[PDB]
């Protein structure tokens, strides 16, 4: 009794997700990558001073990310202590990444699946208007809205739709909620946030030397002498405030807003078993010395939170398009395809299937904000503790897709707000006139490296085991790998998979509950098959 | 029906750099280009309906005058399975919408020379655009670099629907921006012709500026106009200390390095 609908829109990378359906309630879904590159592959036997190259083009939405774990994973087989100079850098620019990618992806990639375009070409300026103020400590004039809803006007008036087409929402749709006045306040942010969007990446073009794709790190790390001019640690910091207010004054709130009138989403999406690297380290061999902490939440309890180990985390196929059944760790992984044709010997997806312990676990913000908050981690909480009030709810309300989906504008706060730390702490060495980037380093005859990142859809990881120079095996592991992505032997669904279970859905030939879930994990399958 | 250019974007084996990077349009700004510019009839990646609404969606787009966008390069490989979407292969999908089109054009060095994917071993065996979609007459306009540059695009399509087919070079790319190279017009030419290099990234000469021929850089060899437009009107990798390793020639992986010599 399966519905199927590939491609999955607004994401990046091709999804196909088959769910079958028992009276209103999905009942089995499948998460099936769609396409196969293999980096891993074109990687065996260059210079692992290369492979940052390579690998950072796994994906350009989360660009950086795979550069970055790159760099940092022969760093660990070279064994490296860069310029402290250079930790600053290169943290400095991944909460970039975070402002970015996130602001992006609420408005952007997400909101449709709650807004209703139409429907704003009811509502009342002056009514929507009005309403703007009392959510925002920003002055929202009637004059704006009045045009944002001639603007939309004008888009029936050409015929044309483009983007909205054969959108879910069109004729109305019973799971779209919202009053007309809060789509017209909605929409008018979609279309300013396609503005600051430029720059937050123009900021992070500044160390980072362009926006998409990074040029400015190195084993010995980072190349950036430029930047660190004054006259240039101006320029981002002028960027990077008003990108924050924005993101204060309104993504912030819209957040909020809209959560608010679909509370029912805080009782759906099934999920337990949480973990995180951490990300922004002090000490590059330190977990433990990383601004947003490094843990693991087994299940649901925000009360034990062990340890990360990445040592007991190892891929698996058997419903993967690759050869044999067999897992392996990282450090001994292989990747070699199969394909046998969709459903083929069971097989649905070029995704390799990366069980922690044992188990399934949902990296991310979800699990970062719960590991954080487990943690003490100040701003965290302070975050939550509104949220989960100004909505009304509990910790177990977290743990929904409009957990999953609300944990994500905090993860951006609980990083918009550091960023402020190490843009200072850099000025001030070079003030002092410290300006060490790169540390000179030597290839061991062999060794083994390992790079932690915690993406902006959570934990990365780039493991290279090098002989002479040369790579000898160069596997990665990624976030979308653990969210998205296959059954293992053991068969256990993942994170995703369970998630879509139960979700009732009004309108099979237009499911916009599929897209909520899978909308909120922010699906990225290019990265996710490498 | 009417205002703008009907435009279909596809992305077969890409990683969407050239989508975000296309974002990034200042002049014509997003909002105006996909309002009042030109009408993106097809984009996955942007588009509010889900699977069955937009495959009906390029349906009736592929039906009009249109300007089709190929991001990626496809998999021809032990059969062209490696990407699929709506179930049908990236080869196939190609094959019936470009041919149709007014104008195709192929963003970033995937989509035109082969990519990433296509470096060897090329498992996937994937390929560029018009080296698939030949036979079927597809002659497309390479807009190279990996990603291109908003404005190499944008600049691209306004030339289209204003003024006419631009003049390309012998590897398909509108002179009008592919023209000279990045050393051509890199500000460390001093040194080049002075004889002053860096050594290392960590070094005085480095710090100071120094050329990077040493270093690694590919500027000599590569076409671009990175040191002169540069990105989000902001850098450029060379302006950040970093070697230039010819991300717009047909064969950098597997050309153009170790990026770190020569
Ligand atoms: S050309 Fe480069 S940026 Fe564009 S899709 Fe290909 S790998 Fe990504
Ligand atoms: S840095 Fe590179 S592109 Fe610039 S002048 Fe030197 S060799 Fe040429
Ligand atoms: S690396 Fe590529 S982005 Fe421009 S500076 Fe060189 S052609
Ligand atoms: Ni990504």
């Amino acid at each position: 009794n399966k519905i199927v609908v590939d491609p999955i829109t607004r994401i990046e990378g091709h999804l196909r997700i088959e769910v079958e359906v028992e009276g209103g309630k999905i009942k089995n879904a499948w998460s099936m990558s769609t396409l196969f590159r293999g980096l891993e592959m074109i990687l065996k036997g260059r210079d692992p001073r290369d492979a940052q190259h390579f690998t950072q083009r796994a994906c350009g939405v989360c660009t950086y990310v795979h550069a970055l774990a790159s760099v940092r994973a022969v760093d660990n087989c070279v064994g490296v202590k860069i310029p402290e100079n250079a930790t600053l850098m290169r943290n400095l620019t991944m909460g970039a990444q975070y402002m970015h990618d996130h602001l992006v992806h609420f408005y952007h990639l997400h909101a449709l699946d709650w807004v209703n375009v139409a429907n704003a070409l009811n509502a009342d300026p002056a009514k929507a208007a009005r309403l703007a103020n009392d959510l925002s400590p920003r002055k929202t004039t009637t004059e704006s809205l009045k045009a944002v809803q001639a603007k939309v006007k004008a888009l029936v008036e050409s015929g044309q739709l483009g983007i909205f087409t054969n959108a879910y929402f069109l004729g109305g749709h019973p799971a779209y909620v919202l009053p007309a006045e809060v789509d017209l306040i909605a929409t008018a942010h979609y279309l300013e946030a396609l503005r600051v969007q430029v720059k937050a990446a123009r900021a992070m073009a500044i160390f980072g030397a362009k926006n998409p794709h990074t040029q400015f790190t190195v084993v010995g790390g980072c190349t950036n002498y430029d930047s660190l001019r004054p006259e240039r640690i101006a320029e981002f910091r002028k960027l990077y405030k008003e990108v924050r207010e924005f993101i204060e004054q309104v993504y912030i709130t819209d957040l909020l807003a809209v959560a608010g009138f679909y509370k029912n989403w805080a009782g759906i999406g099934k999920t337990s078993n949480f973990l995180t690297c951490g990300e922004f380290p002090t000490d590059e061999y330190d977990l433990n010395s990383r601004y947003t902490p490094q843990g693991v939440i087994w299940g649901n309890d925000l009360s034990k939170v062990d340890d990360f180990n990445p040592d007991l985390i190892e891929e698996h196929v058997k419903y993967s398009w690759y050869e044999g059944a067999d897992a392996h760790h990282p450090y001994k992984g292989v990747t070699k395809p199969k394909w046998t044709e969709f459903h083929g010997e069971d097989r649905y997806s070029w995704m390799k299937a990366p069980r922690y312990k044992g188990e399934a676990f949902e990296v991310g913000p979800l699990a970062s904000v719960l590991v954080a908050y487990a943690k003490k981690h100040e701003p965290t909480v302070k975050a939550v503790d509104l949220v989960l009030k100004t909505l009304g709810v509990g910790p177990e309300a977290l743990f929904s897709t409009l957990g999953r989906t609300a944990a994500r504008g905090i993860q951006c706060l609980t990083a918009a707000q550091e960023v402020e730390v190490w843009l200072d702490k850099l000025e001030a060495n070079v003030k002092a006139g410290k300006d060490d980037l790169y540390t000179d380093w030597q290839y061991p005859t062999e060794s083994q490296g390992v790079g932690f990142v915690n993406a902006p859809r959570g934990m990365l990881s780039h493991w290279i085991v090098q002989r002479g120079g040369k790579i000898e095996n160069f596997q990665h592991v990624v976030p979308s790998t653990w969210n998205l992505g296959p059954r293992c032997a053991e068969r256990k669904l993942s994170a995703v998979e369970q998630a879509l279970i139960g979700t009732p859905i009004a309108d099979p030939k237009r499911p916009v509950e599929i897209l909520r879930t899978v909308h909120s994990y922010d699906p990225c399958i290019a990265c996710g098959v490498h | 029906a009417k205002k703008r250019p009907s435009v279909v974007y596809l992305h077969n084996a890409e990683c969407t750099g050239c989508s975000e990077s296309l974002l990034r349009t200042v002049d014509p700004y997003v909002d105006e280009l996909i309002l009042d510019v030109i009408s993106m009839d097809y984009h996955e990646t942007l588009m509010a309906g889900a699977g069955h609404a937009v495959e009906e969606a390029l349906h009736e787009a592929i039906k009009g005058d249109f300007v089709c966008v190929i991001e990626g390069g496809i998999p021809m490989g032990d059969g062209g399975y490696w990407g699929k979407v709506g179930r049908r292969n990236m080869y196939d999908i190609c094959a019936e919408v470009a041919p149709k089109a007014k104008a195709v054009i192929a963003i970033g060095t995937c989509a035109t020379y082969g990519g990433v994917q296509a470096a060897k071993p090329n498992p996937t065996g994937t390929v560029g655009v018009n080296e698939a979609l030949g036979k079927l007459g597809v002659k497309a306009i390479n807009i190279a670099g990996c990603p291109p540059n908003p404005m190499n695009f944008v600049g691209t399509v306004v030339h289209l629907l204003t003024k006419g087919m631009p003049e390309l070079d012998k590897q398909g790319r509108p002179v009008m921006f592919f023209g000279e190279t990045v050393h051509d017009n890199c500000p460390r030419l001093k040194h080049f012709e002075a004889g002053e290099f860096a050594t290392s990234f960590g070094s005085p000469e480095a710090k100071k500026g120094y050329c990077l021929y040493e270093l690694g850089c590919k500027g000599p060899d590569t076409y671009n106009n990175c040191p002169k437009q540069l990105f989000n009107q902001v850098n450029w990798p060379v302006q950040a200390g970093h070697p230039c390793i010819a991300c717009s020639e047909p064969n950098f992986w597997d050309l153009y390095s170790p990026f770190y010599s020569a």
